[PDB]
């Protein structure tokens, strides 16, 4: 089995500049058998490139794919908005055929710092700890419970990238009992902040 | 697992003292992996090549050995071809009229 | 003058 | 145009088989080799089959071989696949992607999400916050919940972050927008279709 | 006359010694011009007969570049049939793959073909018609399906009709004086006795070009036309005065007929 690996995983990059992507093969793939598709989430995913260089019908002059044996590379020209998806490779070259773990192109803008929102639990539940805003995507919220660290204990979801303001919001809901959390009397580290934000 | 067919002869007409090419013409025999050495009154000949590898419409190899010799009175030549079908290395004497 | 590599595995 | 109509989502529970039907048009069904691609939540894809629209004749991803089953019709130019012995780890989006003539997959399907889960329909539980608002549903099943503001009269920093799987095997999502800091003296939108209930809150310190 | 351009392709393979054996040869009727050696030092194509070396860089670049993709399909071929007849990794195996296509005597397209096959038995070949294959057991209808998958037939139709037949012509063309130019073979007569009573006739055909060549007693023993070495062919048959040496061949307007003298 050919198996196909993309790099990187995620890929930051700005409206209007070029985008390069990989694909490696475990073993030699004739060209004529490669392909590339484009997946916006929530969509099915659509054909841009086949025969590692043909462009599909209907695919914007923009893209433009090359490579062989081992080797192949997606190219874009300009980033428009819509060439912010994920991007998978393919052979149907050998039995059975693969495809790759994808590439997600992220819109590169500015550090902002999270506003941290600490929310305790309700009534009528866990404790909720908004961000909100921030970018890039990499934040850690460490739960703390009488000063100490927390692992696996904390649901946590994350939205997309605002299509306007290039900003990610995650709620990390640490779940609890209602008896162990009245026994005790977050901690988030992004790179916009300095210092670990907690109430 | 065919055995091979052996030819020894020479390209031109024999004729003592005059140069000639001792050819081995192996074919008929798979897998592809053999062994050929022309042989002069029981001397492993050095000075040998061979053509390129190809099959025929059933599929089975046949090869080229060749050298320039010079055939002489009282001067045995023959072919050595081993192959995983045979349990001993089979050897063709050269007939003039062969 | 070979064919284009148009035949895949088998 | 080639247009791939597939068949819509499917909840089943486990041990149970489902068959998805695939209609093609717009191009010669016997032109063109039928494939099937799985799709798991935060996963790739993965190549289960194809079949030759004109005999029937099928390959298999070796792992398929026994899970799903190809089949095709070209009286109405459908191609279904029947996915037996449904466990939670088949439950995925599954896609119809037709061959291009020399390769490729040329055209997709919308897909068709099958869902394999022991549980029927539970009903959301709204829990509101307030120190930006807040409208956490809690435990429900299935997907989707929609959540409003105001009825849509606030969708100015409106997060609606998506629905996670919990351990109880039941959903939970938390709709959150921003108010101002004057806004000390300035309602939820929960809808679920099974649960037949609209549960609209407000949120006071 | 009619001609043909012939392609051949040998892939061994040999665990633990990584990559396996490919050698490919190339025909132009009983003529090889072209050859290649996953094991030479070149490591690209190389010529075989002189009027190919008429051909530039260009020519031989691109040569070089579809013959190693020739290896690389046959290396994955060899690893995938290990696993369709589930095969020992400590094994040796062989892929074997033909192909070509004839012109008549209006230059023209006549016929092409393809074959294929694993440890010297039939795999997969193309029919006559060159839009279906025949396979010969139940690993070769799955490769006949993966073909069917993306039409390889039509497109190796397109070859042998077009691009096949077109640089054969070309091939003609620059090969013209050794190519289109037919040698009669140099007949001969030897006479020995092996019996008591009976007595055998060698008639002798050397140094004739092409290969095909027809010796018959008729109103006997006869070998495999084999090569001289020097781009020639030879060939005997013998018999132990009703019938004579029929000696026919293309380069002869008229059949030879000898008798011992």
């Amino acid at each position: 089995e050919i198996v196909m690996t993309q790099s990187p995983a995620t890929l930051s990059l700005s409206p209007g500049e070029r985008a390069t992507l990989s694909c490696r093969a475990s073993q030699g793939v004739s060209s004529s058998y490669f392909s590339w598709y484009q997946q916006t989430p929530g969509q099915a995913p659509r054909l841009l490139i086949s025969g590692a260089s043909t462009r599909a019908t209907g695919i914007p002059a923009r893209f433009s794919g090359s490579g062989s044996g081992t080797d192949f590379t997606l190219t874009i020209s300009s980033l428009q908005p819509e060439d912010f998806a994920v991007y998978y490779c393919q052979q149907d070259y050998n039995l059975p055929y693969t495809f790759g773990q994808g590439t997600k192109l992220e819109i590169k803008r500015t550090v902002a710092a999270p506003s941290v929102f600490i929310f305790p639990p309700s009534d009528e539940a866990s404790v909720v700890c908004l961000l909100n805003n921030f970018y890039p995507r990499e934040a850690k919220v460490q739960w703390k419970v009488d000063n100490a660290l927390q692992s696996g204990n904390s649901q946590e979801s994350v939205t997309e990238q605002d299509s306007k303001d290039s900003t990610y919001s995650l709620s990390s809901t640490l779940t609890l009992s209602k008896a162990d959390y009245e026994k005790h009397k977050c901690e988030v580290t992004h790179q916009g902040l300095s210092s670990p934000v907690t109430k | 697992q065919r055995t091979p067919k052996i030819q020894v002869y020479s390209r031109h007409p024999a004729e003592n003292g005059k140069s000639n090419f001792l050819n081995c013409y192996v074919s008929g025999f798979h897998p592809s992996d053999i062994e050929v050495d022309l042989l002069k009154n029981g001397e492993r000949i050095e000075k040998v090549e061979h053509s390129d590898l190809s099959f025929s419409k059933d599929w089975s190899f046949y090869l080229l050995y060749y050298t320039e010799f010079t055939p002489t009175e009282k001067d045995e030549y023959a072919c050595r071809v081993n192959h995983v079908t045979l349990s001993q290395p089979k050897i063709v004497k050269w007939d003039r009229d062969m | 003058f070979l064919p284009s590599d148009f035949f895949p595995s088998i | 145009e080639v247009q791939l109509q597939q068949s819509g989502p499917e909840l089943v529970k486990p041990g149970a088989s489902v068959k998805i039907s695939c209609k093609a048009s717009g191009y010669t069904f016997t032109d063109h080799f039928m494939n099937w691609v799985r799709q798991s939540h935060g996963k790739s894809l993965e190549w289960i089959g194809d079949i030759n629209p004109n005999n029937g004749g099928t390959s298999y991803n070796q792992k398929f071989k026994g899970k799903a089953t190809l089949t095709v019709d070209k009286s109405s130019s459908t191609a279904f696949m029947e996915v037996r012995s449904l466990t939670s780890d088949d439950s995925a989006v599954y896609y119809c992607a037709r061959r291009g003539y020399y390769g490729s997959f040329d055209y997709w399907g919308q897909g068709t999400t099958l869902t394999v889960s022991s549980a029927s329909t539970k009903g959301p539980s709204v829990f509101p916050l307030a120190p930006a608002l807040g409208c956490l549903v809690k435990d429900y099943f299935p997907e989707p919940v929609t959540v409003s503001w105001n009825s849509g009269a606030l969708t100015s920093g409106v997060h609606t972050f998506p629905a996670v799987l919990q351990s109880s095997g039941l959903y939970s999502l938390s709709s959150v927008v921003t108010v101002p800091s004057s806004s000390l003296g300035t309602i939820c939108n929960v809808n679920h279709k099974p649960s037949n209930t609209k549960v609209d809150k407000r949120v006071e310190p | 006359g009619s001609h043909s351009m012939r392609y051949f392709f040998t892939s061994v393979s040999r665990p633990g010694r990584g990559e396996p054996r490919f050698i490919a040869v190339g025909y132009v009727d009983d003529t090889q011009f072209v050859r290649f050696d996953s094991d030479a030092a070149s490591q690209r194509m190389e010529p075989r007969a002189p009027w190919i070396e008429q051909e530039g860089p260009e020519y031989w670049d691109g040569e070089t570049r579809k013959v190693k993709a020739h290896s690389q399909t046959h290396r994955v071929d060899l690893g995938t049939l290990r696993g369709y007849y589930n095969q020992s990794e400590a094994g040796s195996h062989t892929v074997q793959r033909m192909y070509g296509c004839d012109v008549g005597s209006d230059w023209r397209f006549l016929r092409g073909y393809h074959q294929y096959a694993y440890d010297g038995k039939d795999y997969i070949a193309l029919k006559e018609d060159l839009r279906s294959w025949t396979a010969a057991d139940m690993a070769a209808q799955t490769t006949k399906h993966k073909w069917e998958a993306a039409h390889v037939a039509e497109q190796l139709r397109a070859y042998l009709e077009g691009t096949c037949v077109e640089w054969l012509r070309r091939y003609l063309e620059n090969g013209k004086e050794t190519l289109q130019r037919t040698d009669a073979p140099k007949t001969h007569m030897t006479h020995h006795a092996v019996s008591d009573h009976e007595a055998t006739l060698r008639c002798w055909a050397l140094s004739f070009y092409p290969a095909e060549i027809t010796l018959t007693w008729q109103r006997t023993e006869l070998v495999e036309t084999r090569p001289a070495g020097d781009g020639t062919f030879q060939k005997w048959a013998a018999v132990v005065q009703r019938y004579t040496c029929h000696v026919q061949h293309e380069g002869l307007p008229k059949p030879l007929t000898l008798r011992w003298e």
